[PDB]
């Protein structure tokens, strides 16, 4: 995840800390079923998505400058955002529900 | 276990202690105080009649006739309706409860000791050629000597014949024989003792006399055991059927001689006072 | 017969039988048959409730197996413990789910078998995992605390040596010998097999209201007393 | 267990419930319990299932003993030494891998580190974790 | 009726309670009135013509209602613990319970020969 | 995994739009069907119910 | 008859053509739209 502080101060590094959880064994067990290499590195330049000025705000947007070629994580398909980038079968039924106390 | 096995708890109430016998006390120091406060032959229809509401209503009597008297009886009254509540949620405490009894709870028992002179002898289920019968045969020989008239074929007949009710116990190795109490149909069979064993040892892969691979395989097997395997895979191949998942006319028989006792000391009693 | 119909209205629901109502009105008894069968509805209402409340006699629930939520995802509530960092933490160091979660374990650990028990009876901490036998053992001597839960890592004792020394195949054969003669059963039947291991309270937290109104009642009549002489 | 030793050394008479005298032997178990203290070498008396199968083992074949109490008092890891990079057995098990020694016999589990270096023998019992936590007290019984 | 005790118990208690008057009675020395008194106090009637002699009668009677009233709760917890014995039945749940992990006899389940749940099935071995 | 479940999600989870969460991609990229399979067998053959 | 047990081994319905077809992308689209504007919910409530 790369390390950046604010202001004239904002120019950080990029330190090293190393993620886990559900996402992240998916994406082992794919690398081990299809035999690719990769560099995972996190993003802290917005979030999922936001359609800004009719540009991307990172995520999708790193997906659609070609920097990056994948996205796992917790995206969520919809319209637009399966109309600017392709999709894979979804592999977790959500939506949206109610909760309060 | 050849039938149900319940727990008729006819002893095992909440009586037969120091508590009773305090309510008893001071059930009769409270009639005291009553008859006393009446009083400021009623004596006898007093006790009476506070045994039956101890009991129930079903004894009338006309002793009791003022305010205070009233007053008091309608507060035991009240203590009777809690005192009969309180019972009534102590024996539904008790149905919840359910405990199970063994047969033997021991090898080196007296039942496995002299069959002949006690009881119907009983039978012993085993098999020859194997450990167990070495272990028994080098331990004691009378029992030996005598569970030598039953040697049953294998491991299906011996346990077939004896649901057919023909033998009586069989003593084979622990493994195998949790694995199928915990799998036959029903749940009808189990282990006399509930988890115990006598002379506890391992198992093994038996390898040759010095051979080089004594120590990469026992290193590797205490690393599979380690690990975490083994318990997946106990789970996945070794589990029973049911096993980890969990007013009779007889039921009240000591209750039934308690009341025929204190009828027969009552008749007794009348008899003296009548010679009296 | 104010009196009277008062302890009448007062004992029906008791079946106290006092006998002393005889109103009039005959909708006045059909309204007073209706009320007991009420009052006999109530009273069979509370039994279901006290058969309730004893029915639903389990509270607490204390942690059980080794990957309930409450101990794979630690809180605040309590601390566990680890007995000095030997023999335990080097299994739970070689798994990982378990490691996730020895970081909060990690300065927590005591120094001794004994004060780690003995902080348990001073209500310090409450969390402990040793040998089976040290704390079977403990729990039935000491009829204080009791532990739960399911065997893992079953892994016997054993006698030590050294590397390669002339001993250890006669040694190993004896204490076969010692297992199969019967020698360790009787043994352990003779040192850790046995140690020390309508309630009293419903008439106890209750009859002392009965006591004082029956000592009471003699000070009720001599007011009754009084209030008749007076006037 | 550990009890100290009488004003003649000689800690005895103790009889057993079923009419035997219970076996004893001499320790030299650390005087100190308590950390930064002037140890020393108390005569202690020591007795029970360890020491009874090491008297029964002592008979079988032939020897004769000196057990002694170890000196930190912890059964034995590994942990790299302080103010340099290697690594050595602390503990119990760094008594045995030393002069000292010999034939260690306690409730000592079977791990693999530890059966890397030595070796063992078969086991005396079976045993498991058993998590434990404190009774809880029923405040519910009718008096309410 | 109470079969869920037992019919022999009923039986066992009604011979008891008419033996018990008769002895009752026997002491005493009105049969009848002693009879209907001894089913009115194990039935709650109140026939209201008892009328014991001998204070060993009155012991006797207090014993008798006590022993009246304790089997009255035991039939009554028998009766509440074959209640919570409701729906003894339990439910097939899962692919990984054991009764339907393991066979049995008859247990007549398919499905569809020409499905898709085969296509699932034939993959797992 | 709450606090004690002091609180409960009301409704039976009737989500008013059930869409589900997926991995993303390039526009055409070549790996596209490769993984698309390997999620398929991976739903398939028992992998997905155990994470 | 019930519907005892809990479900296993999830998986969709959906439409399926053949690779070449002049429509897939512009059929999932509006099916997805479709969908999200909310027109399941009335067909679940009116017919299932």
């Amino acid at each position: 995840k790369f390390v950046k502080i604010n202001n004239s101060t904002n120019e950080g590094m990029n330190v090293k800390k190393c993620c886990k959880g559900f996402c992240i064994d998916i994406l082992k067990k794919l690398s081990r079923t299809v035999k690719f290499t990769y560099d995972l590195y996190l993003v802290t330049n917005g979030k999922h998505g936001k359609k800004v000025n009719n540009v991307w705000n990172g995520m999708i947007g790193e997906v659609v400058y070609q920097r990056a070629v994948m996205a796992v994580g917790s995206l969520t398909i919809n319209e637009e955002r399966s109309e600017v980038v392709d999709f894979s079968v979804p592999f977790v039924e959500t939506g949206i529900s109610v909760m309060v106390s | 276990r050849s039938n149900g096995t319940v727990s008729p708890s006819a002893f095992l109430e909440p009586f037969s202690a120091s508590v009773w016998v305090m309510m008893f006390v001071m059930l009769l120091i409270v009639s005291a105080i009553a008859v006393f406060v009446f009083e400021y032959f009623t004596i006898g229809k007093a006790i009476w009649l506070l045994w039956g509401l101890v009991f129930n209503n079903s004894v009338p009597v006309q002793n009791p006739k003022g305010t205070t008297s009233k007053i008091m009886v309608s507060v035991w009254a009240f203590f009777a309706v809690i005192f009969l509540a309180s019972y009534t949620a102590n024996l539904a405490a008790f149905m919840i409860q359910e405990e199970f009894v063994d047969q033997v709870t021991g090898l080196s028992d007296k039942k496995f000791q002299r069959p002949h002179d006690y009881s119907p002898p009983f039978r012993f289920g085993t098999v020859p050629n194997g450990s167990t019968e070495r272990n028994i045969r080098n331990n004691y020989p009378y029992m030996h000597q005598y569970m030598t008239k039953f040697n049953q074929k294998g491991v299906e007949d011996a346990l077939v014949s004896l649901k057919t009710g023909k033998l009586d116990a069989f003593i084979y190795d622990a493994a195998v024989l949790n694995y199928k109490a915990g799998r036959d149909e029903g749940c009808k069979l189990v282990t006399i003792g509930s988890g115990y064993i006598f002379a506890t040892t391992g198992y093994g892969i038996a390898l040759q006399k010095g051979s080089p691979w004594k120590r990469q395989i026992d290193l590797a097997l205490l690393q599979f055991v380690g690990d975490g395997e083994m318990e997946e895979l106990e789970t996945l191949w070794l589990t029973g059927i049911c096993h980890n998942e969990k007013l009779d006319i007889d039921n009240m028989a000591g209750v039934f001689y308690m009341l025929a006792a204190a009828m027969a000391l009552s008749l007794i009693t009348f008899i003296w006072e009548h010679l009296f | 017969t104010l009196s009277s119909a008062m302890w009448f209205s007062w004992g029906v629901l008791l079946n106290s039988g006092i006998g002393e109502g005889a109103p009039r009105s005959f909708s006045a008894r059909i309204l007073g048959m209706v009320w007991a069968g009420f009052a006999m509805i109530i009273v069979a209402s509370y039994t279901a409730n006290l058969a309730a409340f004893l029915v639903l006699d389990r509270p607490e629930e204390r942690i059980t197996g080794i990957n309930d939520p409450r101990l794979r995802n630690p809180s605040d509530k309590f601390i566990y413990a680890t007995v000095k960092q030997s023999s335990v933490d080097i299994y739970f160091r070689r798994q990982v789910e378990l490691s996730t979660m020895y970081r909060h374990m990690e300065k927590h650990n005591y120094e001794s078998a004994a004060e780690a028990i003995q902080a348990v009876r001073d209500n310090k901490l409450h969390a402990f995992i040793w040998d089976s036998a040290v704390l079977e053992f403990e729990a039935s001597q000491k009829c204080d605390l009791v532990t739960t839960g399911e065997l893992f890592f079953r892994s016997g004792f054993g006698i030590g040596m050294r590397k390669d020394s002339p001993w250890k195949q006669n040694v190993s054969l004896s204490i076969l010998k010692s297992h199969e003669n019967g020698f360790m059963e009787d043994l352990d039947k003779t040192w850790v097999r046995y140690q020390e291991c309508l309630t009293f309270e419903n008439m106890a937290g209750v009859f002392m209201l009965v006591a004082g109104g029956i000592v009471a009642g003699i000070f009720l009549i001599f007011i009754e007393i009084a209030y008749k002489r007076h006037k | 267990y550990v009890k100290p030793t009488l004003s003649d050394g000689t800690c005895k008479e103790e009889f057993t419930v079923n009419g035997d005298p219970v076996k004893k032997v001499i320790c030299t178990g650390p005087n100190d319990t308590s950390p930064g203290s002037p140890r020393h070498t108390v005569p202690q008396c020591c007795y029970g299932f360890c020491i009874d199968l090491l008297i029964k083992l002592a008979r079988t074949m032939n020897f004769t003993y000196e057990v002694h109490l170890v000196a930190d008092g912890k059964f034995g890891t590994q942990e790299r030494v302080n103010n340099s990079n290697k690594k050595e057995w602390n503990g119990m098990m760094g008594e045995l891998l030393s002069g000292q020694a010999d034939m260690i016999v306690a409730p000592l589990t079977i791990n693999n580190e530890r059966a890397q270096y030595i070796e063992f023998s078969k086991p005396f019992k079976y045993q498991g974790l058993t998590i434990l936590v404190k009774k809880e007290i029923p405040r519910s019984t009718l008096d309410s | 009726f109470m079969q869920p005790f037992q019919s022999t118990l009923w039986l066992l208690v009604g011979l008891s309670v008419h033996v018990v008057a008769v002895m009752l009675y026997l002491l005493d020395r009105t049969l009848s009135s002693a009879m209907w008194f001894s089913w009115g106090v194990l039935l709650n009637s109140g026939i209201g013509e008892g009328a014991p002699r001998s204070f060993s009668a009155r012991i006797l009677g207090m014993v008798w209602a006590g022993f009246a009233m304790i089997i009255v709760a035991s039939y009554t917890a028998n009766l509440a613990a074959f209640l919570v014995l409701d729906r003894p039945e339990e439910r097939i749940t899962g692919i990984n319970d054991p009764r339907l992990r393991n066979p049995s006899d008859k247990f007549i389940y398919a499905t569809v020969k020409q499905s898709s749940v085969d296509i699932y099935f034939r993959r797992q071995v």
